[PDB]
């Protein structure tokens, strides 16, 4: 998780260690990416089932709010 | 030594770990006197090898501090 996050220094960091072993081949370097990290499904689908729960029961308190409706019409 | 754009899509985390896709739009152009020694150092294609590094590394880094 913070391999994404702190991506910022983590990639200063990966950026030292790569110039720092890869000084040995007789080439001169300027600059490295780090673009991209993703993960397999489940993060994405976890996060999207938690916002599902948060508006489906949202919708479930206006369900609750229909039955009061209900509570007085049926009154 | 006229001028070169460049975008960078990145798939940062959020700080509530939300992993945003958040592209860049980034350009540039090469100074005319210090051509020379920037052709020394990377060559003709230049832009290509360099552009993209510091908009990723740092679309992470703004994003992680920020939210979805």
């Amino acid at each position: 998780s913070q391999l994404i996050t702190q991506r910022a220094q983590v990639s200063l960091l990966i950026r030292r260690e790569l110039t720092e072993r890869a000084k040995d081949f007789s080439l001169i370097l300027d600059d490295v990416a780090i673009t991209e990290l993703s993960f397999s499904r489940e993060y994405t689908a976890a996060v999207e089932a938690k916002q599902v729960a948060q508006q489906e029961a949202q919708r479930a308190q206006f369900l609750v709010e229909k039955a009061k409706q209900e509570q007085r019409q049926k009154i | 030594c006229r001028s070169r754009p460049r975008n960078v899509p990145v798939i940062t985390g959020s700080k509530d770990l939300q992993n945003v896709n958040i592209t860049l739009r980034i350009l540039f152009r090469p100074v005319a006197s210090q051509l020379p020694r920037i052709f020394t150092s990377i060559g003709e294609d230049y832009d290509e090898r360099v552009l993209p590094s510091i908009t990723t590394e740092i679309l992470k880094s703004v994003v992680a501090r920020f939210d979805a």
